RNA sequence: GUGUAGUAUCUGUUCUUUUCAGUGUAACAACUGAAAUGACCUCGAGGCUC
RNA sequence: UUACUAAGUCUCAUGUACUACAU
């Protein structure tokens, strides 16, 4: 008849809660293309100071991490800190480890104090090797150190066991341990030395490596002496099958939690740009683009533009000069933008002319070219314009027309182009780029 | 105040008898 | 695995050898002279190089490898008396600039005079001994002494604060001034 | 030039509950049982310690 | 002038032989 336990610590603050689906959306695509799986996952924080911890601890951490919080904590700390079970995939040097920590020390503090009877642990932490171990439980320590309430003891292979045992003698609030060792430690003396009975936080960190290692008879049987509705979090810098069996058994709900694992737009799509210096250049090069892309003659395109008024523009412009183009737009009465569509699906080497805004549900098929003439200000925005030429193997071009002045629509494009998309171009194009870039992300 | 700073044979060693100290007298 | 080296055979009377150790004896098999270990694959020899046992014996082939004018002064001895009990107090005068116009090449000018406490079992006629002196000497005078029969007098108690200057010792910084100027030693 | 079951032998790797008592052993090893918690002193060792 | 002795157990891999059994 298990005793029943807090897992939920967080409390989302107002500024966080405050924020709108596409917002969050957003973040997640500006934090190293954040991807999530699972159900009801809380929105990521992207302040220390959103988390609710006393000022102590911020101090203690700030000292501990210095500059921002990392996309795997933006990300995990609200998730693990709300109780729930998580897949956190993302490298080595990412920051997870207080990540799964700070809701850790938090968890096992609400907890009533160990009797004297009772040898704990509440909190495990399993690594594949002493060293990360170690590393770990060092960790820990400067966490322990404040508050005396709270031990941590390290158990690993190829050191004295005796030594351990020593420590495991005085009851312990966590443990650290490579699984082998605390397998050894649980049997070891009629499994009085070591209880599992109060263990209600489990994390399994470089999880991969641990079947790499040989671990998984280990590592399953500790899971079996374990209370089911325990939290547990697998951390991992990739997601072989076989982690990815052994969370379905181990977990549940989960929420998986990937950092930029592949690229916000499909690695098929050729991303380029233009750098112009003015609305004439601009448009000067649309045209070069729309005459140059007949000589590779199906092959329709897209021009996507940021607003109606531009639109009828553009259009009025690109046909005084002898370019006829297939507009929409949500201003247009639906019938002529039917007649408009039908056109472009009819006609070969088409051109639709469109708003930006309408791009995620064009019901067009994929095209050669998208023109983006007016650079987008989302990330949102750019991988649904972008997308609209992606096809896997016959995935087109997306070209931005981007304005010496544009500096957050530089900072999209640095952050979602391919680093060698921005070789092939040329070097000072490449290089205006990267300090427009540089000037908003400074802007902030 | 004026602190002022600048600018492994494991099983082995018991296999050969240390497994009990022995003593010459 | 074996990289393209050429490990010649231990009886080819020996083109430098990455590791001049690992050889092939009259057989095919690959041996390391220092281990004495026989290896059947490069694989195997490289598990002997990566493992602690080869080392030991690489530490151990390394262990191989490396196998007075003499005047006497003016002293004012007086009966002295604080709290809680009683010391003794020495005034010991020295010239007035008379002689010392001749020598003042800062050698140890500047070190004060110095008192030690020197037991009688030891004397230039060891005839009768048994009694302490507090001898008080300087470079060019002669040296002083003063019987202490008293096994103990004004012996304190931690008096200042502990603080570690040892000058000499415990003795001359604890109970002695030098008044340089006018060339009074006091004693207590 | 194959497959089923199974065996032996290298080498690599590593040191399993600090102790006590019994079995066991040539002595080991190995096996069998239990378990301290707290305080202090000098350079892991030490206590007619409580 | 260095007065002559080291591997063992476990674990998880590699090296190499072998024994019944079937095409």
């Amino acid at each position: 008849e298990l005793e029943p336990f807090q897992k939920n610590f967080y409390i989302e603050s107002e500024t966080v809660s405050s924020m709108s689906e596409m917002e969050v959306e957003e973040l997640r695509l500006s934090l190293d293309n954040i991807k999530i799986k699972g159900t009801g996952c809380p929105k990521p924080v992207t302040k220390w100071s959103q988390l609710g911890l006393s000022t102590d601890t911020m101090v203690l951490i700030t000292k501990l991490h210095f500059g921002s919080l990392t996309p795997i904590q933006s990300q995990a700390l609200p998730a693990i800190m709300s109780g729930r079970d998580v897949i956190g995939i993302s490298k080595t040097g990412s920051g997870k480890t207080i990540s799964y920590l700070l809701p850790l020390l938090r968890q096992v503090k609400a907890q009533r104090p160990l009797s004297k009877h009772e040898t704990g642990p509440m909190g495990l932490i399993l690594a594949p090797t002493r060293e990360l171990a170690l590393q770990i439980h060092e960790e820990v320590t400067k966490f322990t150190e404040a508050d005396t309430s709270i031990r941590s003891v390290c158990c690993t292979g190829g050191s004295e066991m005796k030594k351990q045992i020593t420590d495991l003698k005085r009851g312990t609030e966590i443990v650290v341990a490579t699984p082998g060792r605390f397998i050894d430690i649980l049997t070891l003396n009629d499994g009085k030395l070591l209880s599992t009975k109060r263990i209600t936080f489990v994390v399994m960190d470089e999880a991969d490596r641990l079947f790499d290692l040989g671990f998984e008879p280990q590592i399953t049987q500790i899971m079996k002496t374990v209370r089911p509705d325990k939290q547990c979090v697998l951390f991992s810098a990739t997601f072989p099958n076989k982690l990815r069996s052994f969370a379905v058994r181990v977990l549940h709900s989960p929420i998986s939690i990937t950092i930029n694992s592949k690229g916000m737009v499909n690695e098929n799509v050729k991303q380029k740009f233009r750098i112009c210096h003015s609305e004439d250049e601009k448009f000067d090069n649309l045209v070069q683009l729309i005459h140059e892309r007949s000589e590779f003659f199906d092959a329709k395109a897209i021009i996507f533009v940021s607003s109606q008024n531009i639109c009828d523009f553009i259009s009025k412009k690109l046909l005084n000069a002898g370019i006829v183009t297939c507009a929409i737009h949500a201003g247009k009465p639906y019938q002529e933008r039917l007649m408009n569509l039908e056109k472009f699906k009819r006609e070969k080497n088409s051109i639709l002319l469109c708003t930006e805004v309408l791009s995620r549900g064009l019901n067009v098929p994929e095209v050669s070219l998208v023109i983006i003439y007016n650079a987008v200000k989302t990330f949102a925005q750019y991988v649904h314009t972008t997308g609209r030429t992606a096809r896997g193997s016959r995935s087109g071009t997306a070209i931005t027309l981007l304005l010496h002045d544009e500096l957050s629509g530089a900072y999209i494009l640095s952050k979602a182009m391919r680093d060698e998309e921005i070789k092939a171009l040329d070097p000072l194009q490449a290089k205006e780029l990267q300090e427009m870039s540089a000037k908003f992300e400074s802007g902030m | 105040e004026g602190a002022e700073q600048v600018d492994m044979p494991y099983w082995l060693y018991k296999l050969h008898g240390l497994d009990r100290e022995y003593r010459c007298e | 695995l074996s990289k393209g080296e050429n490990v010649p055979y231990t009886f080819q009377d020996e083109q430098v050898r990455s590791n001049p150790y690992i050889y092939k004896n009259h057989s095919g098999k690959l041996v390391c002279k220092l281990c004495n270990t026989m290896h059947m694959s490069w694989s195997s020899v490289e598990r002997h190089l990566g493992g602690k046992k080869h080392g030991l014996n690489v530490l151990r082939r390394g262990i191989s490898i490396e196998k007075x004018x003499x005047x006497x002064x003016x002293x004012x001895x007086x009966x002295x008396x604080x709290x809680g009990s009683v010391g003794l107090a020495i005034q010991v005068n020295y010239s007035s600039e008379v002689k010392e116009n001749s020598v003042d090449s800062d050698d140890k000018a500047k070190v004060p005079p110095l008192i030690r406490i020197v037991s009688g079992l030891e004397l230039s006629d060891t005839k009768q001994k048994g009694k302490k002196f507090l001898v008080i000497a300087y470079e060019p005078f002669e040296n002083i002494a003063i019987e202490l029969p008293p096994n103990e007098i004004l012996f304190s108690e931690n008096n200042d604060m502990d603080n570690n200057n040892d000058g000499v010792d415990e003795l001359n910084k604890k109970c002695t001034f030098w008044d340089a100027i006018s060339k009074l030693y006091y004693v207590q």
